[PDB]
RNA sequence: CGGUCCGGCCGGGAACUCAAAGGAGACUGCCAGUGAUAAACUGGAGGAAGGUGGGGAUGACGUCAAGUCAUCAUGGCCCUUACGACCAGGGCUACACACGUGCUACAAUGGCGCAUACAAAGAGAAGCGACCUCGCGAGAGCAAGCGGACCUCAUAAAGUGCGUCGUAGUCCGGAUUGGAGUCUGCAACUCGACUCCAUGAAGUCGGAAUCGCUAGUAAUCGUGGAUCAGAAUGCCACGGUG
């Protein structure tokens, strides 16, 4: 939305770029940044996205180049 | 309203006076106009902005005296809560009872 | 003789039944019909074979219909496999005009007999 | 309450010199657009002027002289009890009576022109010859045969 | 060579004022002209007349904003300096400019 | 009526307007009539105005000992290793359904496009912004006038008039859905506004039943301000038609 080839990462994931295609042998990286936006080439990083209480396993193409990490991080549940 | 809300626009007022009301007008030091598709002020203007609670927004003015933010009146200098008890001791310059 | 419109009325101005339908939008449009010889001011009639092959000439200009809608379907339904705000709401019958289900989201509810 | 009007003056029509031309403006305009409202008289009359026999400067008259009564019926209450008596229809609604129901009948229509739907019904106002067209006039015509207790 | 403004709300003081400029510039300047006026201005406000609540009761509030020009017919330079002094009560507002 | 920054600009005036103050004038004064013939009323003359001239400001005793310690204090109680406050992320615009009210239309006493007549009241220099340029456009970029009574915000709009059109969910509308952008701002994904190429639905009186005032009043169209980094249709005001 409103910007041309998309935005520059936020400074938090510009000291964070030697985990931006890979997590390693640990559990998937707690992340609370649901406001920032995705790296533009991401896949094979394993993340968990907080929801207000808990941290939920996220699932990202190598086709998505720009969205909120909150885009796609649920936070509802019905009834 | 709580006793936490009188000093909160301490550091935020200071600024606006500071940078927030003139950094637009004299962005042409942390731009440039001549290079094509090519960024090197990006990263030094979200460093800018990286500090947080003082901002060109989240500013308000709020009762002093209480802590209340809502009723504001810039035309009476003071929130609708206290107006008449100070406006009847005749401690406003120059409000008083005159109606219509 | 029609080249857009598909609908019974007859002998109107050369913009209601040429312009703003399916795909063809009304931008471009209308530009090519002084070519054909047409007129856009009152009701006309000067529309026939020869006319309309100065308005058969545009090809491969845009798409109408079918194709338009796979268009913004494909567009969409490769978000609804996806985990996205919208996906989802695409996926199931929800709102996405930032609605408040408490008072009003009658065009996606329905009736209200 | 007693201390109150009657009838307020209003100025005549300026081109024609008539008050009922300027009563029939004022109860025409919709929403105070009393400037259409002077493009709809005497555009209205377009089909009268040779169809009236009193000549053009009657032609709308003729619509008002078909209906002058003294009595219309009412429904009002003496206690318990509420029965249809016989009131007064005095000079000043006597001549203004007829040009309220061809407005209202305009306004209810829906085909053509205001100055065209208003025509419809002035081209019958002195003819009556349209069908359940009188039972506009069932309230006077009760009225002139009010029996009530004496 | 300056030019003069004086500004108020009370309707009284912006005659007490002038009458304390006035004078001042005519302590150093025996030529006169007396006092010239402009822009008068008014504004009117409302507001709810109880703290809580209430909202359907409401109190009428307004004020009168005074200004005069005045005009010095001699700002000469040893005028103007009684005038960097210049006190005159607080309840008003002023200018010197060039 | 001379001179002319060609201009109420200088000479001339202090009057009208426009903005401001203080008086005088309306007193049943005047006639006849009515009135337990009295209070005061009922008409006429004369007047700008006639009967507290007209319009405002004002809440007697009493009304539920009303709503509120969520603005306040202030007696008490409970928590204090917290029910306290400093960050950060979700929420206070969940929803198979109810209540509470407006605005714009459903049209042709109406809309649209192009002309054309006339404002009142407010806003404004880290401002109000006239223009031109790039472009599809928001806008960006520069910038006239002006210090806010001879500038900007600003073709008031409706109305008038011409061109055009129907009983068709319409020329219309463009509500909705993606894609592009434009602005402000850690940040507009989610809840913001403005724009463009495209697409495209609802509205042709409307439930039992019922609502409200007496004239510049109802009815109806534009203009302005507040809040404000950045949006209202809500809040407070202004004038036109009536």
């Amino acid at each position: 939305r409103s910007l041309k080839k998309g935005p520059f990462i936020d400074l938090h994931l510009l000291k964070k770029v030697e985990k931006a295609v890979e997590s390693g042998d640990k559990k998937p990286l707690r992340t609370w940044s649901r406001r920032s936006t995705i790296f533009p080439n991401m896949i094979g990083l394993t993340i968990a996205v907080h929801n207000g209480r808990q941290h939920v396993p996220v699932f990202v193409t190598d086709e998505m180049v720009g969205h909120k990490l909150g885009e796609f991080a649920p936070t509802r549940t019905y009834r | 309203a709580k006793q936490s809300m009188k000093a909160r626009e301490v550091k935020r007022v200071a600024l606006a006076d500071k940078y927030f009301a003139k950094r637009a007008e004299l962005k042409a030091i942390i731009s440039d106009v001549n290079a094509s598709d090519e960024d090197r002020w990006n990263a030094v203007l979200k460093l800018q902005t990286l500090p947080r609670d003082s901002s060109p927004s989240r500013q308000r003015n709020r009762c002093r005296q209480t802590g209340r933010p809502h009723g504001f009146l810039r035309k009476f200098g003071l929130s609708r809560i206290k107006v008449r008890e100070a406006a009847m001791r005749g401690e406003i310059p120059g409000l008083k009872k005159a109606s219509w | 003789a029609r080249i857009a419109g598909i609908n019974i009325p007859d002998h109107k101005h050369a913009v209601i039944a040429l312009t703003s339908i399916y795909g063809v939008g009304k931008t471009r449009s209308k530009a090519i019909l002084a070519a054909a010889g047409i007129a856009e001011d009152v009701k006309i009639s000067e529309l026939s074979e020869g006319q309309i092959d100065t308005l058969r000439d545009e090809v491969a200009k845009f798409v109408v219909e079918g194709d338009l809608r796979r268009e913004i379907s494909m567009s969409i339904k490769r978000l609804m496999d996806l985990g996205c705000y919208r996906g989802l709401r695409h996926r199931r019958g929800l709102p996405v005009r930032g609605q408040r289900t408490k008072t009003n989201a009658r065009t996606r509810k329905g009736p209200r007999k | 309450r007693r201390r109150v009007i009657g009838q307020r003056k209003i100025l005549p029509d300026p081109k024609f010199g008539s008050e009922l031309l300027a009563k029939f403006v004022n109860i025409l305009m919709v929403d105070g657009k009393k400037s259409t409202a002077e493009s709809i008289v005497y555009s209205a009359l377009e089909t009268l002027a040779q169809r009236s026999g009193k000549s053009e400067l009657e032609a709308f008259e003729v619509a008002l002289e078909n209906v002058r009564p003294t009595v219309e019926v009412k429904s009002r209450r003496v206690g318990g009890s509420t029965y249809q008596v016989p009131v007064e229809v005095r000079p000043v609604r006597r001549n203004a009576l007829a040009m309220r129901w061809i407005v209202e009948a305009a306004r209810k229509r829906g085909d053509k022109s205001m100055a065209l739907r208003l025509a419809n019904e002035l081209s019958d106002a002195a003819e009556n010859k349209g069908t359940a067209v009188k039972k506009r006039e069932d309230v006077h015509r009760m009225a002139e045969a009010n029996k009530a207790f004496a | 060579r300056i030019r003069i403004r004086l500004k108020a709300f009370d309707h009284r003081l912006i005659d007490q004022a002038t009458a304390e400029i006035v004078e001042t510039a005519k302590r150093t300047g025996a030529q006169v002209r007396g006092p010239i006026p402009l822009p008068t201005r008014k504004e009117r406000f409302t507001v709810l007349i109880s703290p809580h609540v209430n909202k359907d009761a409401r109190d009428q509030y307004e004020i009168r904003t005074h200004l005069r020009l005045v005009d010095i017919v001699e700002p000469t330079e040893k005028t103007v300096d009684a005038l960097m002094r210049l006190d005159l009560a607080a309840g008003v507002d002023v200018q010197i400019s060039l």
